[PDB]
């Protein structure tokens, strides 16, 4: 039956990994041994008395997260040989990781993503968990996704992107790979969610209650996105939403791909209790702009399509109940051509948790992912910071050295300013 | 004698024949497994017109159950009553469409095809001499939109005198569901404008006030307007399977609602309509059931009749009743609402007493009207395509598919073409 | 994972059941009529 | 099974309760020791959460036993003179059971029981029905927040069945 | 046959509403199920007039329970004989009518006229022929006021050709419940006074002081003031209902108490009424029940009758009695005080017997009068409306709905030459 | 269905909370969890099994009083984030709560308030309780009302103020704090009943013999004042009002909307023993002048409306009779153009009383809310309390120095004088 192929590359794509492969497990619930103690078929292979294998396949250029994570608790349930690891690390570098260092690997990760692709019929999508915040999550990701679109020409190919958030930047080269990573995510890419670590930072302290969290309390929230998103797929209930038609109801232009996500019952269950979770109150939380989980304030630009994920135990009803509650507030614009701007997707089961995390039951949660003109400025601001270092050239000589021909920045800088150009064009 | 095809259209159209044959096959007294379990030998006489007796003594539905996505067929096979369909004709796609037009009516639906039509010519094929086929289809997704009208296109040419009933579901932009419906539904209108004989159309919305402002409740579920329809879709075929003391079928409702070959789209009531609190307070008689049968809001429209003129009708009628209470009644309301009844026809109804009712219920009754009061509902879903179309909005699928610019230019005028068409004549 | 007996957060059952147009009213002394009813009806005790 | 035999759990003014006077309660062990900092900080607030969670409503809901850390039996009762809830005495080998099975511990480690990670001094940990962790409530952890970690309590879904 | 629609609408007006079904029911022998525990043809010979049959020996009350706040309808519901309505006839509102009479006429009651307009044409045009509606609201308040008056124009335009009688509760300003009860009284008279042809004025200082001094009650509540009205209201549709010598319908007290158009507010009250002690002493026949109705401290309107004169009045006897008692008894009191009874009407009064008399009296009296007393009514309320009015007391919120400064002008002059038309026949 | 929101704000606003949520959850059956042991839908959302919580804010800058509820009783009858607390207070500054600390605590407690709102669209009106006397009361307070103007206007704003008395202020810059929120007070509620707080002293001095009382009783005294208007706001009753039902037959014109309140009987054990409780006793006893309770003699001005609340086992006419014992008074006088001057609302449920409390269990009480033109005095106390010290500009650097400028101040003083030249115009 279905399934999609994850690939992850990068520390932060494994991290998050090991939160969404955890999260996967005990939705349908499957021991680390691959062991139970039809619906597994969307992120397993059974092969074997009961050996669910996952449908991954993990990529560094260095030995540290993925060696980690081969001895940690998941030995097992990660079978030893797509857990695809180099020696020596891109270190925050596009020309190394799309270049040089990165060759070798690109080889043997399209060899088991192939094996991967042709093992169950009829495979539904590529969901890649990258990191566009330095080497080998932006360069083997860049590389890597230019050989899929010859290798699978009509293939959906969903991204899960951490771009650098604006305050937030634990490298100083991050402006210079992120605009260097627009060429792998604006014509190469059909889905293109975007994250970023202050967002999520700020979405657990105001919810969650953690003025400290870590990187685990991080990549929960993102395995929560999109095993709402997936749901659909692997589960059963009204008025499914699949991959198939998930970006037919968000992409109006083939270059303007680029959404966002915000979840909904993300509360500690001390103040889950002492509020009723209704189907208006967790689409108006899903609509906040401060639950956004990204640096975008949804009120500079107009809205153009939504996609609302709900799932648990929600009617089909109060769904368009609550839809039309947003449509009439003044405070959630929307753009003049979509009469209807909402395509909404039901499942049945609740709304995982997982034992010992930061969240509370619900059978209830709205995944909204949607594509605004409001996502500009986002590439915007780092159009400016992307400047005023390529003004006078510094953190250049490896680049240069390591290939990347003067003017590779040029055409990134040209591609990434026709790229916001594009969104004010559309909208007016 | 008479034979009718059902085929069954999309996620909709799979789970509103799901409930179709639950409520049709407890009225001819059928078991799950496929048996006969009745009280009447007044069952057992029209079993043709809707089912095809097995070995054993095992009546399995004339039923293609026609969908891309696997997992509908899934649900309806495990949940009830869905055993009791054979299992060659769960034909069944792997990809399924992604709520586009294109993908049904020009790519990956065009291959399936050919499996769905010579699963419905068996059928046809094997009988007396049918009357026709009945569809529902479900304007703004994908597959009933889309290649569930291929059907419609690809069956009118080898049975062009048999009737074309289809059932249709438009999506109303109040409990819109999908931001492509628009796109969706006016490309199946401008095809089910040539190739059709009876449409009656249903829309969510007015699936909803209907329980909510009339069956009383709440938020409950979505199952409820399955049930609904449902017993629409039995009370038109009333003669075709029980005796009547005055008879007509569906080639009667052609001849006697569609004054002018382009005048095909119908409105829907069924009006036995009582909640928990108004059952013991309500008279349950023809006077009664005439005035929600006419009531706007039983409608299942959000295109209200009082906004409307009023062409032609057919007043089905399911209970033993007397003759001379149905029609003064029909002459009553004409002389008491006229202005909203067309003046060059000198009655605008029709009647049909059939002689059994559903089950529980004493009396019954399913409008079927034409009125000119489906002009705004249909120029709803003509404001919603020019608004992207004005600037070719969510095209760059549909223009990758197969399809050219031309069909949705062709789509809209012939679409404002016939609502100015049902609009001179008011 | 074996800690599956989480009860649920918020006291969600929708209702499934039709709505109430009639909420409890408590019978009052003083829109009861008596007194009158017994004088109108020429008791007799 | 069976986690306090007949003579270990006694409470305030010395009246020991079996393991039947324990169903339908939120239960904790509490890892303290007499002359800690921090215990001697947490206390106040873990006596306020106490009694505002037992005093305001219609059941009993929550129910701490103290587990002593300290040097000596005098120490002990001017410890236990301050707490309301249940006790274990020190010199039952059960609170050494308890302090092998749940990882609380206070440096002494490789002298006896040289296994590794420790979960140190003070330690309020909530358990269930066959003596399983259910829940950590982080005052010196991971998250090393203190005195208000008590709040990260959930009686509703953890309850001695 | 002839049915009386009744209308009940404020909270007033369906407290007094629910008494009036609490003493019609037990007239007709109808228990709050719809059955009937009883053995005479008598109770349901007639019991289409203010009952209607629906299809399980229930007879549910043809009364369109109204107001536009959702309180007063559960405590007739939950109340006594409060299970025997129709749940679709209790239309209401959800906000507060908070004593605001444009809020009632104007904005707010407009968009809940058009559904109890539904629900009222819906038990009216079914039947032969109706014989005339009933209001019973309350002339002071929000929706007493407002939407009790708001349908009196719609209806009345409706059917231009029906009785249209109105038990309306004039304000007491001698001690009172609201401050704007001046505001809500003289803007309900000028289209009282040009849509209705049957006023019943009631004050509750009536109400009040005849329970306490003829009844001799030291507290009777709310609804021993709702019994008195009620009985009253029986006695008026007795003949419609139960047979007598001398029947009497509605249209007969109109046609002979309605010297001009525009005078027809009259007077009404119940007249056997004994206390606690004297029910023994009391002797129940025509004379004494004679001099009673004519006593001041029987009226239920608080305006003497003695200080101005009597156009012509009416008096339906209602029992078992002997007719030359019932009209030799009324030139006794003709002649004896005559200068009341004015000159220019020979034999000002209209007798009538209905020979069931009500549940356990023997003989009882209704008697209604069209005295020039009544110019009293609209005296005392000119002198609250002019001092309010001369100041813009309490106005923001009446110019805030829309309505303006000018319709107050026609409101006083539509109240001040009703009181001149008074003056000038007597 | 009907609801209020009830907006907590100040110091003084907070404790006159801790008193009404403590009546209203005996008058309910509210545990302190929240659980019980449906008149509970104007005050009590019902978010779990049985567990509610109240639809209110408590609001105040500083964090002292907020916390201490968090760790008090009703620390989980409250939802936890329900109580917005901030770091600096205001310290006795109308422009410190106005402008400076007020930015960051106005947009999440409007935030908070259209969360508490849209759980139903029936809402009533808002209540909010302040004291203007000092800081956030009146600074916050001033802001808050101007924004919910901008908000839901049609919605009612009622007002329950703490105004300061005459000697007693119990601070040095109060008449700068009161006279320059009037602007509040007069453009921005409906209902603005007055309340100081030793007339209050002066009830549980004269009819109750505390010779020591503290703040917790004046608040109880309030608790009960709130708990009778909005009894018909929840329960049956034979005559019946709600919020809008007061403003229109008790507001002449729309400047003209300061109310005063009385509330009868105020009596303990040893005293209601020895005294029969009938209508006309309450109701005499209410409208003596010295049960009016913010110190305002009616002798000194005319009745222009009354509002009265007969509350328990009360029949309708001795409420009729006796209301006309009230108008042959000679010492009372309505003034010239309403000879109607009565709303009188009758209620079943007989007030209860909190246990260990200092009330009695009477079955039938009154609560006044009239307007008359003797409150001409209350606000010309502020007239030589405000113009004498602002002749030569006392305590004005704090102001001036932080925001508002001088000529605010000015303003102020017109509108506190159109104020007083209004209610002589209005009665003569
Ligand atoms: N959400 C999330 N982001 C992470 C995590 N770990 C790292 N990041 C982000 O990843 C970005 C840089 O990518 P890294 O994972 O650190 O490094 P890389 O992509 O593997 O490439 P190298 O620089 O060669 O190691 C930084 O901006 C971090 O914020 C994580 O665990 N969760
Ligand atoms: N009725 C009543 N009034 C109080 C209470 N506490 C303080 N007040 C009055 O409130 C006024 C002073 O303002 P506060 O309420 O103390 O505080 P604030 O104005 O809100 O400003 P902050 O202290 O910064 O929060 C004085 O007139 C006090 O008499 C109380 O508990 N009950
Ligand atoms: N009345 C009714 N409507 C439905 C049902 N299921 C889906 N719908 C609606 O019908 C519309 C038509 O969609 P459809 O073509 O059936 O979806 P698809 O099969 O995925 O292409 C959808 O927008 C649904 O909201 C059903 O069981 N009954
Ligand atoms: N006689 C009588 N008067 C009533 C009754 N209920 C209310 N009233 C009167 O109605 C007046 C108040 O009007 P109100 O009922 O609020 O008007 P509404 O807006 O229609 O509800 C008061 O003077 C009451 O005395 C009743 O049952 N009987
Ligand atoms: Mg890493
Ligand atoms: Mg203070």
């Amino acid at each position: 039956m279905r399934e999609v192929i994850s690939i992850h590359v990068g520390q932060a794509g494994i991290q998050i990994g090991n939160a969404c492969w955890e999260l996967f497990c005990l939705e349908h619930g499957i021991q680390p041994d691959g062991q139970m103690p039809d619906a597994f078929n969307t992120f397993f292979s059974e092969t074997g008395a009961g050996k669910h294998v996952p449908r991954c396949v993990f990529l560094d250029l260095e030995p540290t997260v993925v060696d980690e994570v081969r001895t940690g608790t998941y030995r097992h349930l990660f079978h030893p040989e797509q857990l695809i690891s180099g020696k020596e690390d891109a270190a925050n570098n596009f020309a190394r990781g799309h270049y040089t260092i990165g060759k070798e690997i690109v080889d043997l990760s399209l060899d088991r993503i192939r094996k991967l692709a042709d093992n169950c019929t009829g495979l539904q999508g590529f969901l890649m968990f990258n990191a566009v915040g330095g080497g080998t999550g932006s360069g083997l990701g860049c590389l890597l996704l230019e050989r899929l679109s010859v290798d699978y020409g009509k293939k959906s190919k969903l991204n899960f992107c951490s771009w650098p958030s604006p305050q937030v930047s634990t490298a100083v080269v991050e402006p210079y790979n992120s605009v260097l990573s627009t060429h792998s995510l604006l014509e190469h890419t059909d889905v293109a969610v975007m994250l970023d670590n202050e967002a999520i930072y700020d979405i657990c302290r105001r919810n969650l209650d953690i003025e400290r969290p870590t990187y685990t309390n991080l990549n929960r929230l993102i395995a929560q996105v999109i095993s709402s998103l997936t749901a659909s797929l692997r589960f059963d209930g009204a008025l499914n939403v699949d991959v198939t038609e998930f970006q037919t109801n968000l992409v109006p232009y083939p270059r303007i791909h680029f959404m966002l996500s915000s979840y909904a019952p993300i509360i500690s269950a001390e103040k889950a209790y002492h509020e009723q979770l209704s189907v208006a109150e967790i689409t108006n939380s899903a609509f906040e702009p401060a639950s956004m989980m990204a640096k975008c304030d949804p009120r500079h630009g107009k809205y153009m399509a939504c996609c609302l994920m709900y799932r648990g135990d929600v009617v089909p009803k109060d769904v368009n109940a609550a839809v039309a509650t947003i449509k009439t507030k003044r405070t959630i614009q929307f753009v003049d051509w979509c009469p209807t701007g909402f395509k909404c997707g039901i499942n049945y089961q609740p709304p995982t948790v997982v034992p010992g995390g930061d969240l509370a039951k619900v059978m209830r949660a709205v995944c909204m992912i949607s594509n605004s003109t409001a996502i500009a400025e986002v590439f915007s601001r780092m159009d400016h910071k992307f400047d005023l270092m390529y003004a006078k050239r510094a953190f250049v000589h490896w680049y240069v050295g390591e290939g990347m021909e003067e003017g590779e920045f040029s055409e990134a800088r040209e591609d990434l300013a026709a790229l916001e150009k594009d969104y004010e064009e559309v909208g007016i | 004698m008479r034979e009718i095809v059902h085929v069954q259209g999309g996620q909709c159209g799979n789970q509103i024949g799901a409930k179709f044959w639950e409520v049709i096959s407890d009225e001819h007294g059928i078991d799950p497994t496929g048996t006969y379990c009745g009280d009447s030998d007044l069952q057992l006489e029209r079993i043709n017109v809707f089912y095809n007796e097995a070995t054993g003594g095992r009546f399995v539905p004339r039923a293609i159950l026609m969908d891309l996505e696997p997992g509908t067929m899934d649900s309806v096979r495990a949940g009830p009553f869905g055993q009791l369909f054979r299992p060659d004709n769960f034909v069944f796609g792997q990809t399924g469409a992604g709520n586009n037009w294109a993908k049904g009516h020009y790519t990956e639906g065009a291959e399936l095809i050919d499996s769905v039509l010579d699963v419905v010519r068996k059928e046809a094929e094997g009988c007396d001499c049918l009357q026709g086929f009945q569809i529902t289809h479900s304007l703004g997704g994908g597959t009933g939109s889309g290649m569930g009208t291929l059907l419609i296109s690809k069956v009118r040419e080898e049975y062009p005198d048999r009737i074309m009933e289809t059932f249709s579901v438009f999506p109303s932009p109040k409990v819109s569901d999908t931001v492509v419906e628009p796109y969706n539904a006016t490309l199946s209108v401008h095809q089910l404008v040539e190739n059709a004989d009876e449409v009656q159309v249903i829309d969510n919305e007015a699936l909803y006030d209907i329980c909510f402002r009339t069956l009383k409740l709440t938020t409950p579920t979505y199952g409820d307007l399955n049930h609904l329809v449902s017993a629409a879709m039995s009370g038109v075929t009333c003669c075709l399977r029980f005796p009547g003391q005055l008879n007509s079928d569906l080639r009667k409702l052609a001849v006697n609602l569609i004054p002018f070959p382009r005048l095909h789209f119908f409105l829907i009531g069924f009006a036995p309509l009582t909640s928990r609190g108004s059952q013991q307070y309500r008279a349950l008689s023809v006077p009664e059931l005439t005035q929600q049968m006419f009531d706007a809001k039983n409608m299942m429209c959000a295109s209200d009749p009082r906004h409307g003129r009023y062409l032609t009708a057919s007043a089905m009628f399911r209970g033993r009743m007397s003759t001379k209470e149905v029609d003064e009644q029909m002459l009553n309301v004409q002389n008491k609402n006229s202005s909203y009844f067309v003046e060059w026809i000198p009655n605008n109804m029709k009647s049909s007493v059939c002689d059994i009712p559903p089950k529980g219920l004493k009396m019954s009754v399913t409008f079927v009207g034409n009125s000119t009061a489906i002009q705004e509902m249909f120029k709803r879903v003509s404001d919603q395509f020019t608004a992207m179309f004005r600037r070719k909005a969510f095209l760059h699928w549909y223009t990758g598919e197969g399809m050219d610019e031309m069909e949705f230019t062709e789509a809209e005028s012939n679409m404002n073409d016939l609502v100015s068409e049902y609009q001179q004549y008011q | 994972p074996s800690a599956g007996a989480s009860i649920q957060a918020a006291g969600k059952e929708i209702d499934w059941s039709e709505k109430k147009l009639f909420r409890k009213a408590v019978v009052s002394t003083v829109f009861a009529s008596d007194q009158v009813a017994e004088r109108l009806r020429q008791d007799l005790p | 099974l069976i986690l306090f035999p007949e003579g270990s759990l006694k409470n305030s003014n010395n009246t020991v309760i079996p393991q039947s006077h324990l169903k339908g309660k939120s239960v904790a062990l509490y890892f303290a020791d007499g002359a800690d900092p921090k215990c001697a900080s947490l206390l106040p607030f873990l006596l306020n959460y106490y009694r505002t969670m037992n005093e305001g409503g219609a059941n009993q809901k929550i129910e701490i036993i103290f587990v002593s850390l300290d040097r000596d039996r005098e120490a002990f009762e001017s410890h236990r003179a301050h707490m309301p809830w249940l006790s274990i005495d020190l010199e039952n080998p059960l609170t050494e059971i308890l302090k092998r099975h749940f990882r609380v511990m206070k440096e002494y480690e490789v002298p006896t029981y040289g296994y590794g990670s420790r979960t140190g001094v003070p330690s309020v940990i909530v358990i269930g029905s066959d003596g399983r962790e259910a829940q950590f409530l982080p005052i010196c952890s991971g998250l090393e927040e203190g005195d208000r970690a008590l709040l990260r309590w959930d009686w509703r879904n953890t309850k001695f069945a």
